Parts: C-alpha cells; structure tokens; sequence
C-alpha cells in the first residue's frame, strides 16, 4: 500500500471523470482491472492543477499531466479502544426505484440513487457503514457542492458529504479493510478514502 | 446558420440548479468546464465552431441572472429595438467611464466587465440586437455601444 | 460613558445547518488567515424577528414584502372595520407609490417592511382629504414638518426601529427614511473549524494536543445599540424603555440560533457567555480571536480566556471608564477589570434595565 | 528631528466592507504583486471630519457644496442678525464669482469647503468696502497684503488647514488657496486578501422561490499612514503657535487610531480599535508601507507578524538612513524605541514635543 | 443633398479645454471613434448618418491638431491647403510626395503632423470638401497647388 500527494494540470482537470482518467495513468497495467486506488481532492483550483491525496496498492510514476510530490510506503497498525481523528468524503445515498416510470436496458423499471439530505440520516449512514469496526464519538458533516460530470455519453450528479471527527476503534482488521477497500459509492469520483490520525 | 432567440427563452425556462451552476462563473472559458452549459447550448451551434465563441459570450451575458436582461420587442414606430448602449444609458445607474474601460478591454476581460455592468443595470433591450453585436464583437460594435450610450445621454 | 450599548456573546452550537449559499454549503469567512463558520447578520436578525421570545416580549414583527396586491387584501381584512376601502387604496397607492387598480398584481421596488400601525395612522391623516380636499403635495409638506409622530407608531414594529428601512419610489421616501439603531456583526467562530491535520504526515504517528470538538462550535456574536437613535426611531421615548428593548435584544442574541435549534450546552444554563458594556464609542472584541483559538479542553474555555485578556488590554490601553457587566460562569478565570459579575442572565438583564446602576 | 510628525497605525478588522466603488465592489490595490484591500484616504478624512470626537475636540467641520442657492439661505440664517442681507448677497458673489439674483438654483464650479467664520470676516471687511466705495478690484488689491489675517480665521475650520482647498473661480482663487498640512495615505492591508462573497436574499413574507444578491466582504489588517507638516499647519492657521499645532496633531493621532468609516457597519459592524500606533518626529516624511511590500504570511494570524515585520523594517530603515528622531510606540500586545502602555500617555508624549 | 457646415469649426473653437484635450490626444481617426467627447461634438452635423462619418472623422482629426492650428481666412476663391502649406514655407515638398503616396489612416496622420508644423491660413470649407472626398484628384491637386505656389513665390 502506497500513500502519495499528486497534482493534476488544469487542462486535465475539468470533470471528476478527467481526474479519474488522469490519475489512472500512474499505474500502467491492462486490464488490471483496477482501481486499486482511492483519492481525495483537497485543493481544486490551478496552478499547478488540483491537489489530491492518493491511496493505492502500487507506487505512482509521474506523468506530464500528473505530478507526484511525495510517496509513502505505509503499514496501518491500529490498536483497540484508542480515540482517533478521521476524514471521509462520501456519497450517502438511497437506492430506490424511479417515481418516473423510466425504462432501463432490460425493460424493467429503472433505479435511482438519491442523496440523504438530513444530517441524522447521513451520520446514521456513516456509523452504519463503519459498523463493528469503529464507533463514532463525534462527527461534523460538512455539506459540499454537488459535483457533475461527463462521459462516456452521460451527464450525471454526485452529491458528496465530508465527514470530519473523532472515532474509537473496536475491531482493527475490519477497519483496515474499510480503509483499503473504501467506504460507500463513487469511489472513482474521489470518495471512500478514510483518512485517520492520532489526537 | 444563425442563432435564434429561443436560447433566451430556454435560459428563462431552465431550472434553478443549472442556472446556479452557470451564474457562478468568472470567465467565459471557465463556462466550458460545466456540462449544463453544453446541455443548454447543444441545439443551436455545437459542433459548428463558428458560433461557439459567440455562444460563450451570449450565455455568459445571460449568466448575469434569470431576469437581469429584460427583453422588449421593437415597437412598430421604433423601427429599431432598444440597444444595449441605449439600455445602459436609460438605466441611469451606469457611469460612462466604465463603458470607456469596456471599450478599452481585451478578450475575456471585456466580457467580465460587461456581465458586471448588466447585473448593476437591469437593462431592457432587444435581445437579437445584443446577440448580433456579441456574435462579432468587433471594434466597430464596441464603439457603436459607446455611441448609443453617450448620444442617448446627451440627446435625452 | 453612555448612549452606546455593546453586546458581546459567546455561544456554542452546531456548525452545520445554520446558513447556506445557493450551492448547498455552509457560509464562511476568513479571519486571522483561517476559515471560520459564519452566520450572516440578516440571518440572526430574522431569527430574532420571527422568534417566540420576540413575539412575547417585544410585539408583532414587521411584514416585509413586495406584493402590494397581496397586501391590500390583508390590510382591508384586518383594518376594514376602522376605515374605508377606497381610502385605504388611496393612501396605499400614494405611500408606495403606484396606482392600485384592483389589477391583482402590484409590485413596487421592495422588499419593504410594512407595519399595520403606521398604515392605519396614514388612514387617520388622509381624513384631511375629507376636509377640503387639501392637495397631496400640501399634505406631504405638513407631514414632513413632524416625522416623529410617525416614529411613535414604530413601537408596534420595533424591528424597523432597530434595523431601519429605505424607500425609493414612494412618498414615504421623505417620511419613512429610518436608519439605525442597531449595528450587528456577522457571527464567526472563535476557532478554526476544519481539522488542521496533515494526514500525510499523520499516518506516521499512528503507533503512538488539546482535543477538538466537531459537533460544537463557539461563535462570537457582537451587537451595538445606539440608545438615542433608538429613542428617535421609536418617536420621542423614555431612555428606560430603550434599555428594556435593549435587554430583550441581549437575551435574543445570547440564546437564539438560526433554525431555532438550541445550544450544545443549552440544557444546563441559559447562555454560554454574555458581556454588556456602556460606551461613548462602539467597541468590538473580534480581535480577541484574530489569533485562532486552539483547543485546550474544549473551545469554549480558551475562547472566554482570550476574550478576557483582550478586554483587559483594550480596556486599560484605551479607556477603562464605561459601565460593564459579565455573565461567564466558566471555571475559575478572572477579568482583571472594573466589571460587575452576574450569577444569572436575568440579573444581567435587570442590571442593563437600570442603566448600569 | 522635527517639523514632520509621522503617524503609523496597524489596525485589524473583522469581516466588513468599509469602502466600495460605484459597482459595490470592495476597493483594492495591488502591492508587492498581490491584492490588498484598500480604504480611501478621502474616506478616512471625512470619517474624521464628521466624527463626534472631532466636534468635541476640534469643533466645526467645513461644509462642502456647489449649491449656492442653498448656501444663500444658510448664510442668511446664520449671519442675518449680524450683517445686512444685501451685504451677504454681495459677499457670496465676490467669493464665488457667481450669481446673486435670487435664483432657484445657483451652482458653482466644484465642491468647495465653506466655513461660516471666513465668510463672516469677509463680510466685516466688505463693510469697510462700502465706505468709499472702493471697487472690487481695489478691495482685492487691499486684501492681498494680509493673507495670514485670513488664515487666522481658519481655526474655525481646521479640516481645510489639514487637507487644503482648491479655488478655481471668484476672489477665492487669489485668497483661498490653501496647501497642506496633513498627508494621509490610502489604508492597505499588510497581507494578500481574497474577498469573500455574501450571497443574500430578501424574504418576501407574503410568498413561499427567490433571486439572490451578492455583497463583497473581507477581514484584514490595515496599515494607516499619516503625516503632519507642523510649520505649514501653523501657517494655515495664521502663524499659530507650535504648541497649539501639536495638540491638533494629537487629536489626529487619536482619530487615526480609533475612527472607522461607517460603511456597512449596520450590517457588518467592524468597530475595532487599533492594535498598534507608532509616532515619530522627522525632518523628512517617511512611510513604513514597504514593511509590507513583501506580503505578510499568517503564523498565528496576520496581526502579530505585521507588528514584527513593521518593527524589523523600522530597524533597517533607521540604521540605514541614520534617523535620530523622537519615536514612541503603543501596542496592545506586549512584545519586543520608547514604549507607551496607553494611548493617552502617547498623546501626552506628543504634546510635549516627543521629549519625555 | 447634405453638407457639413462651417459651424463645426466654430464649435471646435468654442469647445472646452478638457474635451479638446481628450480629442488632441489621438493617434488615428478610429481612436477618435473611441472617445465620447467626439460623439458629443459631432452629433448635430451629424454622426448618425453614415454617409458623413468618414468625412467627419477626417475633418475633426485635422482640427485635432490644435485649437488655433488651422486658421480660417475668408476669400475669388479662398486659399487652398496646397497654397497654405506652400505659403507657410516650413514644409518640404518631399513630405507631400509622401502624403500623396500614403495609404488610408497613414495619410491622415501625415497630414495632421504637417498642419501642426505649418500653422496654415486657408478657407476651411475647401479643405472640408477635399477631406470629404480625398480621392486621387484631391491628392494630385494638393501637390499641384503646393508646387505651383512655391515655384511662384521663390
């Protein structure tokens, strides 16, 4: 597992799709299939590009558009019952089936993921996702701008929520699994990266 | 091969979300980044590049607000519709030196200034005229804008 | 030191759903080089006007609107038993000022704060048209010589006397020009709210200072009431009354929160911190938090301490004369100054009611 | 070192908008390649003139207008019991070079600061002009001798003695030309500022959507600079004593240290006091603006490193160009020049010409 | 049939120092289009009729040399620009060769620089008509007049 800080040129950073496709070229294997990586956008505006915190299973190699600043080999050593700081940009949703009777490819009724617009439901979603791995001691749900994107031929939305707070570890391997694999949908759109720190 | 007034109408009928996405933009080049723009402007000119710049300008002006630019048809006695210059002059909130600076601006900058004027003016004008001037936006069009403003104030 | 009353409030509560942009994110402001959660002045003010405490202790809130068409129905409804409808139409049309033709759609430049009282008063005065009739311009000339009589009517619409209003396309442009008397600042956190954590470095410290609170936030609210200007705005009125209203304002600023949800420490005490200070010139203690208040135990205690020290330095450094009273109750930390300590918020309010006696 | 007294003020402001332009944008200025929030010197000066402290300690503020039709009525009311009205009428026309014919609207060339005292004085002289009666040219030729006698009257309007006035028409062009004596800079922030945008609405109580508006606002550590030429101030007041001038100087220090423009203070209320005030005497004026040419960066706020940078640059300039003049500093934060614990002691230190 | 009056000249004489300062500070007639004081000046004659615009640009541009550069003198026919520049004696004929060979904006520039250096006396309506057309025959006639007068006064 490798943790890095990467910057992407503005000309290759208009949509989250462009961020994904641009970050992709740091690991040349086809088809891996991958992503074996997660990332979190901290600064969105140029120059030089957009700053990103990239967790991966390989060592990134800088390209023309994607520039690595620092790289780290890291082993998460988590102890039980220890208070920690956490940050997680996530996509809290509810899969429901459409009030409009739109049709998918199979001729059945289409489903839609909808944002949870109430704090209680978001926090409930969070502690639910964590489960027996950890218990949320304190949480700040930061409301973000709705993100839009393009490609391949579809224009869609990703409403994100940025959780920042304190938690306590109950089970370490489960939490390591949560960090490594990611939490929630839109993992390719810069969600699911759980960042931890000591207080 | 010409852009219709329908765009304006479309801009009027579009939902608040996309309008919010479009309104908060600094430069016309930054307008390219957002998808709602492509969805709005798709019927009229893409992918024929001849209109693209113009469209970028037009929508940008429209990006001032949903009801900033108030459209008024030309009277049968008027023969020609109220022009952008005449509009900004009639508003009474605009000082001529900023239109001077508008005529002295270059590329993206001018649009930046122009939008800023519209929001402060809440002008009434014939939209096809403004669209026509924005399509080319040559030196003569700028100078004509200034003509209309200064002449309108001096004559009335 | 008097005529200006300063209201300093430290109130801790949720930093999440208070005041937002049009793009679904909490309002903020940069102070001391760090980003802080913000609640706009208008948000606090409206939160006060439509509060229950306002309705019980101050009176009816003003009706701010732009639709005169919807307005005429309400006016005729509430005060039709008192006056004639055509007359109401006349004084309305004059007062705004566009002809009311039952067109069911009249919008005029607004939003403008309308109180039913003054409108009824103009209904009383327009009776002079039933006399001669006297030319409206002449009536304007007469009414301009004595605006204070109009100001007396704003006792039923205090919020206008506090925040003020402006007119542009109405006769009231000469009659309803009200400024003051309360100056209110935007509520900003005394501390940085987003975690200042270099996670990239943090992963190294995983094997192994003050704790940070996330669901709570210490906001600093400032207010200032010009007592003389309030007296003028309410029509020639007793100082004591202006200080009473001032106390109500102190309480509201001390307790109220947008969305009407309570403080994080609301269950124990009525307020987290409130200091009141009489002065010749307005003074804000925002610069007590220019240096970002880092977390010690919580954010409240060090915020209070910082406030205390800055108040010491400002008080001694410039002028330490004015009447002041503090409600802290925080653990064992003193303001080395000539300030009266109050055990309860009600004692503080009472202390203000007596002009700092 | 004397004659020039330099006033330096570091004052931090909470989120506000103390100065706008014609398009409601926050006034700014590029310094060191980076954007700074700016407060106009004219704005500070007017904020001083119309302040209560000015009324209490200095007195009458000059009234500036072009509407001579209104000024006719005003002068007729304030000087009616003292002089004949035809005399006032003639005097105004002599000073302005305009009408007298009871017109509904008499407008002048530009906004000129008028003081009732000077006009009263000129009425007292034109009373003597009624004797012969000497022609206007002869009277003007007579008044050409004693300019200082006209300047003595200017103590009823100090704002002119501080900021000066420019005359284009009338007999003022040869008598009312006043230079000096206070040079004040535009207040700029010591650091780079990216202005925040307040997205407000106007809630219609009679309806459930709405269109939004924007208001540019920002917080920041401003550096105000002022400078008084004592000799020029004495000349503007008709050869007044130095001791009398230094008092006005102290009042200027206090006002520059405490007065804040009332722009958007009803909605933002940035009623903050100055965190630092330094005063130094010099034979040559000197601004410490280049202390912040290299825009300060926030360590624990902008205030602390602003103070530090200011002190450092002052040391550099002082050692470099000699500068052995009286200097005193007053700060709220006690941290690393003579130190003054309070502002009153600083003003008293100025009153005694920087000595002890 | 629409002619530009001599009133323009008078107007130019009577115009304030500010606007005249704004006008004199100009390199080309298009930059004359850029400034508002010009539009305020030229409206009565007027500018709003495109048939007249070019002519007005030239005339005003020439007048922009200065308030008293072009000195009007009443007349059979009045002194022509060629005769004027020749009578001044300060102008070299080569620069007029340049003037006749110049193209578009350039010639006007060259013309203005001459006027400032010449301080000529002439009948303004003649120069106005010649500037109204400014064809090949106007150029040729200008050079002819200059050469003939200079040859006749040597």
């Amino acid at each position: 597992m490798y943790l890095s800080k990467v910057i992407i040129a503005r000309a290759w950073s208009r949509d989250l799709y462009q961020l994904h496709q641009g970050l992709w070229h740091l690991f040349p294997n086809r088809p891996d299939a991958a992503r074996d990586f997660l990332f979190h956008v901290e600064k969105r505006n140029t120059p030089e590009g957009c700053h990103v915190l990239l967790q991966s299973a390989q060592m990134p190699v800088s390209t023309a558009v994607a520039t690595v600043i620092k790289t780290k080999q890291v082993e998460f050593q988590l102890q039980v019952g220890v208070p920690l700081y956490f940050r997680l940009r996530a996509n809290p949703i509810k899969t429901i089936l459409d009030n409009q009777k739109r049709l998918d490819s199979k001729g059945n009724i289409k489903r839609c993921r909808v944002p949870l617009i109430k704090e209680a439901e978001q926090i409930a979603w969070l502690q639910r996702k964590l489960g027996n791995a950890a218990r949320v001691e304190d949480v700040h749900p930061i409301s973000e701008r709705p993100q839009y994107f393009s490609g391949d031929g579809k224009s869609g939305k990703i409403q994100t929520v940025c959780f920042e707070g304190v938690l306590t570890i109950n089970d370490a391997p489960a939490l390591i699994d949560l960090v490594q694999q990611g939490i929630g949908p839109a993992k390719s759109m810069g969600c699911g990266l759980l960042s931890l720190a000591p207080l | 091969e010409i852009d219709a007034m329908a765009l304006y109408r479309a801009w009027q009928q579009l939902d608040n979300g996309s309008c919010a996405q479009i309104r908060r933009v600094s430069e016309p080049d930054e307008l390219r980044d957002i998808p709602a723009f492509y969805r709005l402007v798709q019927p009229f000119g893409w992918e024929n590049p001849r209109h693209q710049q113009a469209l970028l300008r037009m929508v940008f002006c429209l990006s001032a607000g949903k009801n900033v630019i108030r459209h008024q048809d030309k009277k049968s006695e008027q023969t020609t519709g109220i022009s952008l210059g005449r509009a900004l002059a009639n508003s009474g909130r605009i000082n001529e030196r900023r239109i001077f600076q508008l005529i002295r601006a270059d590329r993206t900058a001018d649009m930046v200034q122009l939008r800023r004027l519209l929001t402060h003016a809440e002008p009434v004008l014939d939209w096809p005229l403004m669209a026509r001037m924005l399509t080319w936006w040559g030196k003569r069009e700028r100078q004509q804008l200034l003509e209309d403003f200064v002449l309108t104030t001096n004559k009335n | 030191m008097s005529n200006f009353i300063n209201i300093h409030v430290l109130i801790s509560h949720s930093p999440s759903c208070l005041n937002r942009d049009d793009m679904n994110m909490q309002k903020d402001a940069i102070f001391g080089g760090k980003r802080r959660v913000r609640i706009s002045s208008q948000s606090l003010k409206r939160a006060m006007r439509k509060s229950g405490y306002y309705a019980q202790n101050i009176g009816e809130s003003s009706l701010r609107t732009i639709h005169l068409a919807q307005l005429r129905d309400v006016l005729r409804q509430k005060l039709g038993e008192r006056f004639d409808q055509k007359i109401i139409d006349k004084t309305l049309a004059l007062l705004s000022g566009k002809s009311v033709d039952e067109a069911e759609k009249i919008s005029a430049d607004a939003v403008t704060p309308w109180v039913v009282g003054e409108i009824a008063w103009f209904c009383e005065q327009v009776a002079k048209a039933e006399a001669d009739n006297l030319d409206d311009k002449k009536l304007l000339k007469v009414l301009k010589e004595d605006i204070a009589a109009i100001r007396v009517n704003l006792q039923q619409g205090v919020d206008i006397a506090l925040s003020g209003r402006m007119a542009t396309s109405g006769m009231m442009t000469e009659l309803g020009k009200v400024d003051g008397a309360m100056s209110i600042a935007h509520a900003i956190t005394t501390h940085q709210v987003d975690s200042d954590i270099d996670w990239f470095t943090a992963v190294d410290d995983l094997q192994e200072l003050g704790t940070q609170e996330f669901s709570s936030g210490v906001f600093y609210r400032y207010a200032n009431i010009n007592l003389a200007q309030l007296q003028e705005n309410l029509g020639g009125a007793s100082r004591e009354q202006a200080l009473e209203i001032a106390t109500h304002v102190v309480h509201m600023l001390a307790t109220e929160v947008p969305g009407a949800k309570q403080r994080t420490y609301a269950a124990f005490n009525p307020a987290d911190m409130v200091m009141v200070n009489f002065s010749d010139m307005p003074l804000s203690m925002a610069n007590a938090f220019e240096k970002a208040v880092k977390a010690k135990d919580g954010f409240l205690q060090p915020s209070i301490q910082a406030f205390n020290q800055y108040w010491d330095r400002v008080a001694n450094g410039y002028g330490l004369n004015g009447a002041a009273a503090q409600f802290s109750l925080s653990d064992v930390d003193p303001i080395t100054a000539q300030v009266k300590q109050m055990p309860t918020l009600e004692q503080l309010k009472s202390w203000v009611r007596n002009n700092g006696e």
